[PDB]
Order: C-alpha cells, then structure tokens, then sequence
C-alpha cells in the first residue's frame, strides 16, 4: 500500500504541475473547429441521394 | 316440408356470417405476421400456414355454396376442393398440436429435420386421401356432383379427418397435463393460469370437435341433429376468428410490434 | 464491375452456407456458465464432468451437447464480464454450503446480485450446494451453531414437503433445507417468472451432477417454449 | 470525483455503542444504493449492511441483526451505522461502499479487494 | 360425423 | 509515511480543484449562446446487416468507410461490405467470448479480444486468401475490453486488469504498459495524431496517456459511475465519455476539466457507446434503452433519436468520411443510418 500511495502522490504532483488554459479559449477553439468543418459533415448536413452511398 | 329448408337456410346464414368475420380477421392477421420481419419464426411460420388453411376453408365453403346451392366437372371439382380445404384445415390443426408437442416432450427439437415434413404432412395427407376418394368415386360412382353420398365411399375422407380429431385431443390434454406439472414444480393463481392456458389453447387445437366426433349420420328431423349442426357450424365458423384474435391480435409480441411501428410512424 | 459483384456474391454465398452449418451447430448446443468460489468444490465438479482466461468443457449427455465455461484468470469485479453470459441457457451456481467471517452470506449476495441484474434477469440459474458431506460432518459434530451467523435458524422449521434423505439426521436435513430456503427467499422475490432457479443438494464427486444439469437445462428449454405461446 | 469519507470509528468498551458516519461527495446520493462493509484483521472483506435508494429497504448480515442499524440522510448526503451491543469480533476497518450504478437493483462488487467507489474506512476497536 | 361434410350430404339428399 | 502521503494527495486534489475553478471563467453554454440550434436530425436506417447469431458486442469501421468488421459472441468476426451488405470474411474464433474488435487502418488485418485475455490478429490478405491467426498476443491478466491498431505492427489494448498495453505484433512482446486506473478500462480512443489516447475506466474517470512515454498526462473526473465508452472530439483537444450514470460528458484536454454535460430526466440507462460526427457537432450515444440519441454537442439539446434496435445497443461507429453511422446491438443486427 505504501508504494501505491507513493505512486498516487507522484501522479497527483505531475497533474498539478501542468498548466491549464482558460476555458473560454478552449470553447472558442471547439466552436471554430465546428464552424470550419460543418460543411464536411453529411450527418449534420444531409447529402443528396446521388451523393449518398447508402441510397 | 319447408321447415328443413328454413333450418338449412338458418345454418347457411350463421356459418356465412361466421366465416366472413373469420376470413377478414385471419387475412388481417396473416398480413400482420408476414409484414413484420422480426416475427418470422418456426412457430409463426406454422401459424401462417394454419391461417392460410383457415382462409382456404372459408373461401372454398363459399365457392361450394355458390356453385352447388345457388353433374358437370365444375361442380365436382368445387366439391372436391371443399373437401380438400376442409381436410387441410383439420390436418393443420393437428400439425399445430404436433409441433407444440414436439417443442416440449421431445427433449431438444431440430427444426431442419421436421419442418418440411410437417408442412408436407399437413398439406398432403389430406391431398392423398382426397385424391384416393376422387379416383374411387370416378371409377365406381361417377354420378351427379359427387354431392350425394355413394355407399361407404364418403368415409375415405371422413375417417382420416376424424382420426386427426382423436390424436389432437390426446395431445391437447397431455399438454394441459404438462403445464400443470410446470405449474406444480414451480394455489388460486396456479389453477387460474392453468385454466387460462387451457381456454386459449382451446381454439388452436380444435378440441370442440371431440364432442360430436363420434355421432353417426343423424336424421335431419331431431333435436340431436339440430344441436349438433348449429353448435358445429357456429364453433367451426368462429374458430378461425378466435385463433386470429388469440395468436395474432392478443399476442404480446405482435402487439409490441404494432405499437412500436405506430410510435415510429408518428 | 459486374465481375467484381459476381465474385463478391459468390463469396457471400460460400460464407452463408457455412453460416447455416454453424447456426445448426450453435443452436444444437447449450452454453452453461459454471460459477462458484474457489473452495466451493467447483473444480472437483469440472473434473467429474470431464473424466487461460476461460476454460471450456464440452460434454455430451443423451446425445445432447453442453458447453460449460469455467471462468478462471479473471478479477473478482464481475459486474462487467458477467454481462457476456446473459445468453447462456443456464448459470450453474456452486455454493460452499458448509462454509470472511460469513462466506455463505457473500454467496447469497452474489446470487442476489445475479438474480436482480437487468441482463441476467432472463437467464436461469442451476444451484448446487456442493458441501453436503461436509455439512453433515459439521452439524453432527455440534460445531455448526448456525443460529448466530443466521439468526433465522432459531425459529425456522422444516417445511412439510421437504422430504429428508433416507438414513439422514434431522439436523442435516434442516440445515441444508435452511440454506435452500435462503436462496429461495432471494429467488422467489421479484422472480416474475422470466427466469427460474433449480436448487440441488450435491456432493463434490456425485455422478448424478451431469444428469441434474441436463434435467434442469431441458426443463428451462421447455419453459422458454411455453413462454413463446403465452402459456407461461 | 466519487469521495466517501468516514468518521466516528474508534476504541470502545465491549457492549458499547458507536455511530459511524459517511460523508459522500461527487455523486447524487439519492440515486444509488449504499452499503457498509467491514474488513477484520487478517480476514477478507465482509458485507455488513445495505440500504436502498429511498431508505425504506434495509438489510443486514446475519451476525449484526438487531445490533447495528443503517440509515441514510439524502438532504445531507450521508450514511450512518449505529452500532449497539458491540463485541470483540466487531473490531475491523469499516468501509462505506456504494453500488456501481443508479436506480439499479444489483449491488455487484461492493466487497471486492480493489473496489473503486468505496471509502477509505474507519477503524473500530472493541 | 364431420359437420360440414354431413350437412352437405344431407343437403344433397334433400 | 502513508498518512503523510494521503494528506499530500488530498492537498494536491484540492489545488487541482481550485485551479480548475479558476480556469472556468465562462461556460460552454454561454460561449455557444449565439450558435443556432441544429433542429431535428432525422436519420433513417439504410442497411441492416444480418448473419450474426449471438449478441453483437463490438464493431469497427474501415478506413475506406465501406468495409467494416463486427464481432459476435457466437464466435464470429464478420466483415461486411456495408454498401452491398455482402459478407467478405466470416472468421471463426478460437474462443466464442469476444468483447471487442478492431479493423486495421490499412485494412490488411483485424483484431479481436475478450474473456480469453488474448488479442488475436487475423490477416485478411494471406497467400491462399483465407483468414488465419497471424499473431496471438497473450499477457493480459483480465478480459480485453477494447483494442485499436496504431499500424500493422503495433496495437493498443485495454484490459480488465485495470491496465492498458501497447503490443508489438511482429515480436508479440509488450512494447509499453499504462497503469493507474483502479477499475477496468472499458474503452480507449486514439488521438488523430495517435500520440496520445484517452481511456475511460470503471473508476468513474478517464485518463489521457502518452503512448511514447507511457505516463498518464491528465486524469479527468466528473462522471459518477462506470465509463463504458470514450472518443476524441475530431480536433484532438477534447473528448466525450458515456457512463452508467446515464449522462454523457464532454471534457477538454487543455483546460483539464469538464466542458459540458448531455443528460435528460427521461434517460436513466447508461451509455454503452459514443461517437462524434465528422465535424463534432453531433455526439451520438448508444443506450441500454435500445435507442441511440444524437446530441447537439454545443447546446446539449437532443437533436435526434436512432430508435429501431430490439436489444441493447452495444457498439457505435461513424465512418471516417462521416457519410453514415453504424450501430450494432444485442439483437444480432448492425444497422447503418443516414
């Protein structure tokens, strides 16, 4: 149990050492990706029967 | 002697109404069974065959009434088809009993070994003895519409049918026996459920025949003849209706399919 | 492209005939999940029926194939892989009857969790109490004292239908049927008729065992058939 | 993160009474079933008691019936084990365990050696 | 005997 | 000292929680407030793939977006040409208890695993043309719940022994091991660059692992019960998880915290499979209630329902080109959806 606790403490130390960007920045990046790739999404924007391979 | 004419007319009306309702319900039921792909199963295949046999019985009885009661070849083939589509219905009720008996009392059923055998039995043994009767009638009597009876030729079709009434009774009670054991090895609820199972198995196994199975050719004038004819006409005409109600319309799986289809369509 | 379509359809048909044969074989064999603790005598049962992350034992009784799975080399957290065995015909359960301050309580909780699990709520269980000789030895020696590990033993009386074995002491019969009645108290509660249980008093080296599961499996099959006709 | 922090365990004279408490965080307390398990010195994990989602359904292990009482407080998201008539064999580490899924009847694995949603436990010495 | 058949025969005779 | 380590761990957890609270200056709902809702996504079944006998436990699409492998616990891997529904391969398995399948990115191989704790790699392009076990990777001490190829010689697997393992198929030896989960790893997903991968476990947590180094970079918490499925958002800087608490949750790797949650009162059954659409705007989650929901990943509003399965939906897959969805189910049918 001592080794497992030491490993957990080390992992928590490494996790606390990392830096985190602001949530607004990440949300903006996800929104930007969605806007840039919306027109490449047949599921979101249905394809016509000619293009639809499962017609 | 218009009294027997009125009696025959009343019989005609009662089984005409019964067979009309039964044919409508069975057509709806068979369309429902064939439509849903999930329901495709050995039990439902045999039920579809049974429904088809009931439909053919009803339509053949109507055709016989139109051709015969509204000695050429057309009248004779109408009578032959009436007898054949009666015997096929009896043997498909027997096949119902045989398959339900095989699922339980045979330790582990094998579909490929017997399904084609059951189908050919139910559609062909009636065909075999109807063909034998037709050949004997054409060789030895060959008179009229074959509507009239000629000595003991009639039994060639009637005796094999009655046996299917015998055996399918022996099956019925035996199944009603084993369910009891299934209800024993696992009170008011126990016997109530056994009674419910017997009542719902009543129309599929065609047990109501056994009451008047052994009665010989009774004289038309007589209370026994009247009760036998009216009871059998009514029960036989509405047996297809009862079977369709119980095994398609009241079936839990079929109702679930219908409700899911309706919900998804909405 | 029609040549490629023809080749693909030929491959599909050659696959489909083999799938028909494999379906014939698959439907003709019954899958049994054999589950029980390490000292429950389960391995002795496997040895009798015979004479890696899972062990498969194929055996044949009355020309009928059974496929019994002894799930070794797995962790004790069963809540995930147990869901694999929802399509088995029967989960054979082996309980250390005469046995962690309370091992039989843990076995009862395992049976309860199996019974109430939403995927196993349709799968039936065969129940083996595989410590009958040891139970007799313990209760006859007076070392049982079950009325403190299970207080219900202070008031439980043998049910009238519980026929004791010939030459068997009343204490042995009462203890074994008390264990059976605990498992039945779990099983009959919220059973709902969708799945059933078959409590059997077994020894580790009984030759009857391969028969018992048979007479259980067959019964299960029949009930499933009677469930399809809305008879049960 | 699913956290179950217990308190109240400690040395007590035989025949005494002791209230183990369990503070739960990181999940909706009312949706899951709850269980008290114990680990005796040198022994494996032993199931002691459980209480359902609503708190109406209660079960105990045979060895503790009439002595220990389980309860849940949903408004305070806590679990209680009131122990009475304590015995020397009741000395053990007591863990406040949880069922692995909500609205669900099966409580599988609460006594596993490496169970996940189980508290650190408090030691009770009698 | 058989209901439908016996009825048809007696209809025939009469 | 164990008590000192526990105190330090608690302090570190509190510091992590405070850092995450500090970074959460705005919510995704507020950020996506100006984005119009997608409306109702009416998908319909275009193909139904029949042939499996037992419950289908996994599937995986091909990189051509046309062929796909499906594993059923009858002891079969069936490779479907989803366009024509004609089976290409029907591979019988040595062990019938298969819990996962993978299709190689080049299409030359498939993989499967399960209760035998062994990963079997099947070569689809043998000299004779048949399909035989090219490699048998043994060494896990628990059932194999997921496996994903990195290439033709390396495969990452997740097992019920709470650890993941990167295997070198040529030699059969474990190249790397990932430890730190306290419950069984139920799913894994490779990043688009395949340099990191997220694994959700039965500890109600996901972990981001660096394949090159073997260390767990980040641990994401917030789910309440066992996580059954996990997948990256297409940009590689976020991912989604479905759990037994009947809620989906989208996390991001750079804020190290939950972004947003997809839940509904009418849903009480857990999620067995998740998968994003090509743009990531739709999150598709398969449920125990035999349905599969389509969530607006930015508004959390449920945009569609893929009803039509007769039993538990066990596996999902969105094609690499995003044309079609495919859902396997315990009723032994795969359904393709558009």
């Amino acid at each position: 149990s001592i080794a497992q606790a030491r490993k957990l403490v080390e992992q928590l130390k490494m996790e606390a050492n990392i830096d985190r960007i602001k949530v607004s920045k990440a949300a903006a990046d996800l929104m930007a990706y969605c806007e840039a790739h919306a027109k490449e999404d047949p599921l979101l924007t249905p394809v016509p029967a000619s293009e639809n391979p499962f017609r | 002697e218009t009294r027997e004419r009125e009696v025959f007319d009343r019989l005609g009306m009662i089984y005409t109404v019964g067979y009309s309702v039964s044919l409508a319900s069975l057509t709806v039921a068979v369309l429902i069974l064939a439509y849903f792909r999930r329901l495709h199963c050995t039990r439902n295949y045999i039920h579809m065959h049974l429904f088809l046999s009931f439909m053919l019985r009803a339509v053949s009885i109507f055709v016989k009434d139109a051709v015969l009661y509204s000695g050429y070849a057309g009248c004779r083939v109408a009578v032959t088809f009436f007898l054949y589509f009666l015997a096929t219905n009896y043997y498909w009720i027997l096949v119902e009993g045989l398959y339900l008996h095989s699922l339980i009392f045979m330790a582990f059923f094998s579909e490929k070994k017997y399904l084609w055998g059951f189908t050919v039995f139910g559609w062909g043994l009636p065909a075999v003895f109807v063909a034998v009767w037709v050949s004997v009638r054409a060789t030895l009597a060959n008179t009229g519409c074959w509507d009239l009876s000629s000595g003991n030729k009639k039994w060639i079709i009637q005796v094999p049918i009655l046996a299917s009434i015998v055996l399918n009774f022996i099956l019925f009670i035996n199944i009603v026996r084993v369910l009891a054991t299934k209800l024993r090895e696992t009170t008011r609820q126990q016997y109530r459920k056994l009674l419910k199972s017997t009542l719902v198995l009543m129309p599929l196994f065609g047990v109501h025949y056994i009451v008047f199975m052994a009665t010989p050719y009774t004289e038309v004038s007589g209370t026994l003849w009247q009760v036998q004819m009216h009871y059998e006409m009514l029960f036989n005409s509405f047996q297809g209706f009862f079977v369709a109600i119980i095994y398609c319309f009241c079936n839990g799986e079929v109702q679930a399919e219908i409700k899911k289809s309706w919900s998804r369509w909405t | 492209q029609r040549n490629e379509e023809k080749a693909q359809r030929e491959a599909n048909k050659k696959i489909e005939k083999q799938l028909q044969k494999d379906k014939q074989v698959y439907r003709a064999t019954h899958r049994l999940l054999l589950l029980g603790a390490g000292e429950s005598g389960k391995n002795t049962i496997v040895k009798q029926m015979r004479i890696s992350g899972i062990f498969e034992t194929k055996f044949q009784v009355d020309k009928v194939n059974f496929h019994m799975f002894d799930v070794g080399a797995q962790r004790d957290e069963r809540r995930k892989w147990i869901q694999c065995f929802n399509d088995v015909t029967a989960i054979i359960f082996v309980v250390a009857s005469s046995s962690q301050t309370n091992r039989l309580q843990a076995a009862l909780k395992l049976f309860d969790s199996i019974w109430n699990n939403k995927w196993l709520r349709d799968t039936s269980v065969i129940l083996f109490l595989n410590k009958q000789d040891l139970l007799a030895e313990k209760v006859l020696a007076g070392k049982s004292k079950i009325e403190d590990y299970f207080p219900e033993f202070a008031r439980y009386t043998t049910p009238e239908d519980a026929t004791p074995e010939p030459g068997e002491d009343p204490r042995v019969t009462r203890a074994k049927y008390f264990i059976r009645d605990e498992f039945l108290r779990i099983s009959t509660a919220s059973g709902d008729g969708r799945h059933y249980c078959y409590p059997h008093f077994t020894c580790a080296v009984d030759t009857e065992n391969i028969r018992r599961v048979f007479n259980d499996c067959r019964d299960i099959i029949q009930r499933m058939h009677l469930r399809q006709y809305e008879l049960l | 993160q699913v956290q179950l922090q217990e308190s109240g365990g400690g040395l007590v004279q035989p025949g005494g009474s002791l209230r183990l408490s369990c503070a739960a965080s990181g999940f909706t307390f009312s949706n899951y079933k709850m269980n008290w398990v114990r680990q005796a010195p040198g022994k494996g994990l032993e199931w002691v008691s459980d209480i359902s989602q609503s708190g109406a359904s209660i079960s105990y292990t045979g060895s503790v019936k009439g002595r220990f009482t389980i309860s849940r407080d949903n408004a305070k998201n806590t679990l209680y084990l009131q122990m009475n008539s304590l015995k020397p064999e009741d000395t053990a580490v007591y863990y406040c365990a949880r069922c692995p899924a909500p609205f669900t009847r099966d409580c599988f694995d609460v006594t596993s050696t490496t169970y996940a949603y189980r508290g650190q436990g408090t030691q009770v010495t009698v | 005997a058989v209901a439908e058949i016996q009825l048809m025969h007696q209809r025939a005779k009469w | 000292e164990l008590d000192q380590l526990r105190q330090e761990a608690e302090q570190l957890k509190n510091q992590i929680r405070d850092a995450r609270k500090a970074c959460a200056d705005a919510t995704l709902s507020q950020i996506t407030n100006n984005i119009d809702p997608v409306g109702r996504i009416q998908m319909r079944t275009r193909r139904t793939l029949r042939g499996h006998l037992a419950k289908i436990y996994a599937m995986h699409w091909g990189t051509d977006s046309r062929l796909l492998v499906s594993a059923s616990q009858d002891g079969k891997l069936i490779i479907w040409d989803s366009y024509t529904t004609n089976k290409v391969h029907a591979i019988p398995l040595r062990s019938s208890w298969v819990m996962t399948c993978a299709y190689a990115p080049s299409g030359n191989y498939v993989a499967c695993g399960g209760l035998d704790n062994i990963c079997s790699i099947y070569n689809l392009k043998t000299r004779e043309g048949n399909v035989r076990v090219s490699r048998e990777l043994a060494g896990h001490t628990g059932y194999l719940s997921c496996c994903r190829f990195l290439d033709d010689n390396q495969i990452v697997t997740s097992s019920g022994d709470t650890t993941c393992a990167l295997w070198d198929i040529e030699t059969g030896q474990q190249t790397t091991t990932f430890t730190g989960h306290t419950g069984d790893v139920m799913s894994l997903s490779l990043a688009p660059d395949t340099r990191l991968f997220v694994s959700g476990a039965c500890d109600a947590s996901a972990k981001l692992w660096d394949v090159r180094e073997g260390m767990c970079r980040q641990t994401f918490t917030g789910h309440e019960s066992d996580i059954n499925a996990i997948c990256f958002f297409p940009n590689g800087n976020a991912f989604a998880t479905g759990s037994d608490d009947a809620t989906c949750r989208l996390f991001d790797l750079r804020a190290d915290q939950e972004l947003m949650t997809y839940s509904h009162d009418n849903i009480i059954c857990g999620i067995t499979s998740v998968s994003f659409s090509k743009s990531g705007r739709l999150l598709l989650a398969g449920y125990d209630d035999f349905n599969c929901n389509v969530w607006d990943a930015l508004k959390a509003d449920r945009a569609g329902v893929l009803a039509g399965h007769d039993n538990r939906v066990s596996c999902l897959g969105v094609t690499d080109d995003g044309m079609a969805v495919a859902t396997g189910s315990w009723d032994s049918f795969l359904k393709i959806w558009n």
